[PDB]
RNA sequence: CAGUCCCUCCCGCUCGGGAGGAGGCACUCUGGGGGGACUGCCGGCGAUAAGCCGGAGGAAGGGGCGGGCGACGGUAGGUCAGUAUGCCCCGAAACCCCCGGGCUACACGCGCGCUACAAUGGGCGGGACAAUGGGACCCGACCUCGAAAGGGGAAGGGAAUCCCCUAAACCCGCCCUCAGUUCGGAUCGCGGGCUGCAACUCGCCCGCGUGAAGCUGGAAUCCCUAGUACCCGCGUGUCAUCAUCGCGC
C-alpha cells in the first residue's frame, strides 16, 4: 500500500492528513465525519473529493486529525489537506489545474493570519481611540 | 552508573547555545554516552506595562519580553564523570540543575 | 429532520448550494451582470473570500456571501452566549457572520416554499431588479453646485440592490412576526417582482424618479 | 461494527436514554427534579428525558476520558447565571445530579472507580453502548 | 418592465475624475445598439469602472463635460 | 383535555388565565414562576398544559399545597420565606402574607430607628452605593414594587 | 503608499560594479554572492537590495546610458 | 491505533470500526540556524533616468505585512502628592499614635463604558471545537458531604511531562409561540457561604419570594480602512476582597 503525509492549515486549524488504499474510511479526530453537527460546513470539505469524483473517494482510506478551534475552521483546514492529498495520489496535472481555476483555497493557505491588540488609548479594540465630544 | 539529567535554562539565546553545544561537545568521547541536547520552551513571559505615570493623554504603552529557554540534556556517566564536564566557563546567568538517579 | 438533513448532505455534494438548490437553474441572462456576480461558482457561502484584496476582488464573493455580510451589519459593543445572553447579535448581527448563514437558508427554504422555484433565481432576480439606474449625487465641480444625472456603474449597482433588500427586512423585522429569515424571504420575492411591496423597490424608482429631475 | 464513536449524538442520546428506562435498573429519584436542579432554570421541566440524558452523556465521557471528575462533569455542561448588568460569569451545574447519577451507575455495574483515583468503565458498562451504536448506526444507513 | 430603450455602450477611455466630492468620474463612450451606432460620449459615470465596461444609457442625448487636468 | 373554561378561579377569587399554567400563577402574588412547577410535581398536573384546562377538582389540590408548602414536603430555602421573624420555622406567602410581612419589617426598621429604615422613605438604595447620577433626567426607581 | 530604494542602498552598488565590473553579471544570485565577499552583511536585507540594483545597473551599461 | 510483527478490552452483518500498553520518532510542535522577494524578468506611461501601472511563474510581492523607532523645540501643557531637588512654611503642631467616621454623601448636569428594548428568540438536552498565560500558605486532579455557594479528605506540580479548563459563538432534536411578556433585571424580605479582628455604613455569590424603567431614542456627535471593522468568549496584572476597568488571546 502507501503512506504519504500531508498537512493542509487555515488560519491555524491545522490538520495533520494521511492517504492509504482501503475502501472509503473518512475519519476526523477519530470519529466518522458524520458526528459534526453542522451541515454547511460538512458541504466544503466535500468539494474536493467531488470534484476529482467518488471513484478514488471509495478507493482510499483519508483519515484526518483537525486541531483548530473553528468548527467552519476545521471544515477549512480538511478541504485544503484533501484538495493536497488526492494531487500526490494520482500525481497529474489534471487534478492540481482543475482546483487552482475553482479556488485558491484549496491549495493555498493564507499570507498573514493574526495583528496583536495595539496598546490603545485606554479602550478597547485594536483599532479605537477612546469618544470625544470636546468641541 | 548513574542517569544524570542537566537542564539548562537562560534569559539569553547567546549565552545557552554556547553551553548547550560545548556540552555535547566535551561529553562525546569519553565512558559517557550521552543523548542529544533538547530544546525545551523559553516561556516568554509578559509584563505588560503603562508608560506615563499621567495616565493621562494618549498612552503608549510597553509591551515587554523576558525570555527564558531551557535545553535538557540526559548523560550517563558516574558523578566524577559530571564534574569534569561541568568545568566549562558558563556566561552568567545560565542556571545549571542536575537531578541524579540511578 | 435530521435525515432529511443527511440528505441535504447527500444532494450539495453533488453539486447544490445549502443542500438542495442547483446553480445551473438559473444563468444570468443580462450580459452586465455576468462577471458582476457569481452565480456560476460553487456551494458554500461561508468562503471566508478575503475579497476586496484587490480592486475587484470584491466581485468574486458569491452573491449569497455579499447578502450574508450586508445582512449581518447591525452590531453594538455587547455580548451574546448560549446562557442568559444576546442582541448583542441583533435583528441582524450585532454579530456572526456564521449565524447569519442560517437566515439566509432558512429564507432560501421559505421562498422556496411559496414559489418552488429555485431560490437562487428568485434572489438573483431580485438583485437585478433592486439595484436602481440612475441617481443623483450633490456634486459640484470646479465648486458650481449642481444637482447631475448620475450612471450607476454594475458594480455600485448589485451593491445598493443588496443593501436595500437588508435595509427594509429589518424595518419590517423591527418587534413583528417576520422573523428576518421570514421578513427577507417575503422581501427577496417581492423585490423580485417589482412589486409595490418592497420597501428596496420603493427607493429603486424614487431615487431614479427625483434623479430623472435633477439631472 | 459501531462505536460511540460512529454516531451523531443528536439520536444516540434518545436511545441510550429509553434504553436506561428498559433495562431498567437506573431511575429518576424524586428530590432531583424538584429543585435541586443544575444551577438556574427559567422553568425546570419534569421528564424522565430531563435525568436520563444527564446519565446517558455521562457514560459517554466516562468512555472518552480516563479520570473524569464531579467537578469535570459539572463544569463540562456549558450555562451562565445573571450578575446583573455587569456581564454574566460562567458558573456550573449541580454536584447533586452528579453525585447520584455516577453512583445509580455504580450500582448498576456499568460504571467502577479505579484504584487510581478516578472514574473508568466496566466490561458491562461499555458492552450496553456499543450494541445501542451499533443499531443505530445500522438504522442511518437505511434512511435518506 | 418596458424598456424605454437601453441604449448599451462601452467605454472606450477613462479621461479623470470630476466632482468635488470626486464621485463621478468622466469616461468616453462608443455604442453598440440597434439603433445609433458608434457615437462617441463622454458620460459622467459613478462607482468602480475599468475600462471595456458595459454601462446602459437611460437618455442618448447627453455629453457634459469639464476637462483639465495632469500637468 | 380536561373541560374548558377561559377564566377559572385559584388561589382564592383571583384570577387564573389561559396563558398557561405556570406563567399564570407567576402573576398571583407570591408563588413566582419557580415555585409553580414544584406544587405541579405534587398535585399531579402536566406543566406545560394550557390554563383553564381543569376541572373544579384539581383546584382544591393547589390550595391546600399552597396553606402550609412544608407539610406536603417543599424544601426549606425552596421555600417562600424560612426562618420567620426569629421564631418561626417556616411559613408560606401569597398576596395578603407578603404585603404584610415586608411592610411589618420596614415598620420595625423605622421604630428602631435604623440606617436601613429611613434610607427607603427617602427614595435612596441601601447597599447599592450609587444615587449620584442615577435616576438620571427626572426618572425614579420607584423603589417598591409595581407602577403596571 | 509609496516606494523608492534609500540612498545609501544605490551608493554601495555603484561603487561595486566600477571596481569590478567584469565580475557582476545579469544573474540576480551571482551579484549577490559576490556582493557578500565584497562589502559588510549588516543584514540580508539589504545584501538583496545591493545585488538587485547591480542587475539593473548591468542591463542599463549596455544601452550606453547608465545613470 | 502516522506505520507495525505484538498485546488486553468492547462490538460485529466476520467484512470490518474504536480505545490501552509494547513499539516507533513519522507528524503536529518547541527553539536555534539557514534560504526565499530584488521591479529580478516581461509589456505600457514616463526624458531610453527616477517612479507608476499591468502581466507570468510562485507559498508570498513592487513601503508583502504588523510593532518598536519620534529632531531642534512649544503649549510657561502635565507630575515638587513616586523619586531627586532650589525656596518658603510647620514645630505638642501643617507633626505623631489611636478608634470610628469620611473618599461609597444627592434635586440635578456631562463624559467614558456595560447590559438592553426578544422568535436572526429562551428553556431542556446532546454533541464538535481553541489560544495567550498564570500556578507554593499557590493552581488544585480525584473522592466524599452539601441544593449551591463551599466544606472534609488527598495525588501531582517550582513546570513542553500536572492543574486552573469548562472555550464561547456553533448546530440538531424537543417544549415554548411575540406580551411590557416566559422580555428586562432594578428594588426589597428572608435563608446561607467566603476572606479578614472586622464586610451597617460599604464585598461578591447561591436559593425562594418581589419584579422597576425601558418596546429602538431630538439637536448634536465619536470610531475605524481587512484577517481589520463588526461579533464571541478565554487569560493576565494588580491581587484577600470592590473589574460593567487596563493589558493581552
Amino acid at each position: 500500500m502507501r503512506i504519504i503525509q500531508t498537512t493542509g492549515k487555515r488560519k491555524t486549524a491545522i490538520a495533520r492528513a494521511v492517504i492509504r488504499e482501503g475502501k472509503g474510511r473518512v475519519r476526523i479526530n477519530g470519529k466518522p465525519v458524520e458526528i459534526i453537527e453542522p451541515e454547511i460546513a460538512r458541504f466544503t470539505i466535500l468539494e474536493p473529493l467531488i470534484l476529482a469524483g467518488e471513484e478514488i473517494w471509495n478507493s482510499v482510506d483519508i483519515d484526518v486529525k483537525v486541531e483548530g478551534g473553528g468548527f467552519m475552521g476545521q471544515a477549512e483546514a480538511a478541504r485544503m489537506a484533501i484538495a493536497r492529498a488526492l494531487v500526490e495520489w494520482t500525481g497529474d496535472m489534471s487534478l492540481k489545474e482543475k482546483f487552482m481555476k475553482y479556488d485558491r483555497t484549496m491549495l493555498v493557505g493564507d499570507p498573514r493570519r493574526t495583528e496583536p491588540h495595539k496598546p490603545n488609548r485606554s479602550t478597547k479594540g485594536p483599532r479605537a481611540k477612546r469618544q470625544k465630544s470636546y468641541r | 552508573m548513574q542517569k544524570a539529567r542537566i537542564k539548562i535554562a537562560s534569559t539569553n539565546v547567546r549565552s545557552l547555545d554556547e553551553v548547550a553545544n560545548q556540552i555535547k561537545q566535551i561529553a562525546e568521547r569519553t565512558g559517557v554516552r550521552m543523548s542529544g541536547p533538547i530544546p525545551l520552551p523559553t516561556k516568554r513571559i509578559r509584563i505588560t506595562t503603562r508608560k506615563s505615570p499621567d495616565g493621562e493623554g494618549s498612552a503608549t504603552f510597553d509591551r515587554w519580553e523576558l525570555r527564558v529557554h531551557k535545553r535538557l540534556i540526559d548523560i550517563e556517566a558516574d558523578e566524577r564523570a559530571m564534574r569534569q564536564i561541568m568545568r566549562i566557563r558558563v556566561p552568567e546567568d545560565v542556571t545549571i540543575e542536575i537531578e541524579l538517579i540511578s | 429532520m435530521a435525515k432529511p438533513l443527511n440528505e441535504r448532505f447527500f444532494i450539495p455534494h453533488e453539486i447544490k448550494v445549502m443542500g438542495r438548490w442547483s446553480t445551473e437553474d438559473v444563468e444570468v441572462r443580462d450580459p452586465s451582470l455576468k462577471p458582476y456576480i457569481n452565480l456560476e461558482p460553487r456551494l458554500l457561502p461561508h468562503t471566508h473570500g478575503r475579497h476586496a484584496k484587490k480592486h475587484f476582488g470584491k466581485a468574486n464573493v458569491h452573491i449569497v456571501e455579499r447578502l450574508i455580510n450586508k445582512i449581518m451589519r447591525s452590531g453594538g459593543s455587547h455580548y451574546k452566549v448560549a446562557g442568559h445572553f444576546m442582541r448583542r447579535e441583533h435583528r441582524s448581527l450585532n454579530s456572526k457572520k456564521v449565524k447569519a448563514y442560517e437566515v439566509v437558508k432558512e429564507a432560501f427554504k421559505i421562498i422556496e416554499q411559496r414559489t418552488g422555484k429555485n431560490p437562487i433565481q428568485v434572489l438573483v432576480w431580485a438583485i437585478e431588479n433592486a439595484a436602481p439606474r440612475e441617481d443623483t449625487t450633490s456634486v459640484m465641480f470646479g465648486g458650481i453646485r449642481y444637482h447631475v444625472a448620475v450612471d450607476i456603474s454594475p458594480m455600485r449597482r448589485l451593491d445598493v440592490a443588496l443593501r436595500n433588500i437588508a435595509l427594509g427586512a429589518s424595518a419590517k423585522c423591527y418587534r413583528n412576526k417576520m422573523s428576518f429569515a421570514e421578513a427577507l424571504a417575503e422581501e427577496i420575492i417581492l423585490a423580485a417582482n417589482k412589486d409595490p411591496k418592497s420597501y428596496a423597490y420603493s427607493k429603486k424608482l424614487e431615487i431614479e424618479r427625483i434623479a430623472e429631475s435633477s439631472r | 461494527m459501531a462505536t460511540v464513536y460512529d454516531v451523531p449524538g443528536d439520536l444516540l442520546v434518545e436511545r441510550v436514554a429509553q434504553r436506561l428506562k428498559e433495562i431498567p435498573e437506573i431511575k429518576p429519584p424524586e428530590w432531583a427534579p424538584f429543585v435541586k436542579t443544575g444551577r438556574h432554570k427559567e422553568r425546570l421541566p419534569e421528564q424522565e428525558d430531563w435525568w436520563y440524558y444527564r446519565v446517558a452523556s455521562i457514560l459517554r465521557r466516562v468512555y472518552l476520558d480516563g479520570p473524569v471528575g464531579i467537578e469535570r462533569l459539572r463544569t463540562y455542561y456549558g450555562g451562565r447565571k445573571n450578575r446583573g448588568h455587569a456581564p454574566e460569569k460562567f458558573y456550573k451545574a449541580g454536584g447533586s445530579i452528579i453525585r447520584k447519577a455516577l453512583q445509580q451507575l455504580e450500582a448498576a455495574g456499568f460504571v467502577e472507580k479505579v484504584p487510581g483515583k478516578g472514574r473508568v468503565i466496566t466490561p458491562k458498562g461499555r458492552s450496553f453502548l456499543d450494541k445501542i451504536a451499533t443499531e443505530l448506526k445500522k438504522e442511518l444507513e437505511e434512511i435518506i | 418592465m418596458a424598456e424605454d430603450e437601453g441604449y448599451p455602450a462601452e467605454v472606450i477611455e477613462i479621461i479623470g475624475r470630476t466632482g468635488t466630492t470626486g464621485d463621478v468620474t468622466q469616461v468616453k463612450v462608443r455604442i453598440l445598439e440597434g439603433r445609433d451606432k458608434g457615437r462617441v460620449i463622454r458620460r459622467n459615470v459613478r462607482g468602480p469602472v475599468r475600462i471595456g465596461d458595459i454601462l446602459i444609457l437611460r437618455e442618448t442625448e447627453r455629453e457634459a463635460r469639464e476637462i483639465k487636468s495632469r500637468r | 383535555m380536561a373541560n374548558f373554561r377561559h377564566i377559572v378561579r385559584v388561589a382564592g377569587v383571583d384570577l387564573d388565565g389561559n396563558k398557561q399554567l405556570r406563567w399564570a400563577l407567576t402573576a398571583i402574588k407570591g408563588i413566582g414562576i419557580n415555585f409553580a412547577t414544584m406544587v405541579c410535581r405534587v398535585a399531579g398536573l402536566d406543566p406545560f398544559m394550557k390554563a383553564g384546562y381543569l376541572t373544579d377538582e384539581q383546584v382544591k389540590k393547589i390550595e391546600e399545597i399552597l396553606a402550609d408548602p412544608v407539610a406536603h414536603g417543599i424544601p426549606r430555602w425552596a421555600v417562600n420565606r424560612p426562618k420567620d421573624y426569629e421564631t418561626g420555622r417556616d411559613l408560606h406567602l401569597i398576596t395578603a402574607k407578603l404585603d404584610m410581612a415586608i411592610r411589618e419589617d420596614i415598620m420595625r426598621l423605622r421604630r428602631i430607628r435604623a440606617y436601613r429604615g429611613i434610607r427607603h422613605e427617602l427614595g435612596l438604595p441601601v447597599r447599592g452605593q450609587r444615587t449620584r447620577s442615577n435616576f438620571r433626567r427626572g426618572q425614579t426607581v420607584g423603589v417598591s414594587r409595581k407602577k403596571k | 503608499m509609496g516606494k523608492i530604494r534609500q540612498g545609501f542602498i544605490k551608493r554601495v552598488a555603484r561603487e561595486l560594479v566600477n571596481k569590478y565590473p567584469n565580475e557582476f553579471t545579469t544573474d540576480f544570485e551571482h551579484n549577490k554572492k559576490k556582493v557578500q565577499e565584497l562589502t559588510n552583511v549588516t543584514s540580508k536585507k539589504i545584501r538583496n537590495r545591493i545585488a538587485g540594483y547591480v542587475t539593473k545597473l548591468v542591463r542599463m551599461k549596455m544601452e550606453g546610458k547608465i545613470l
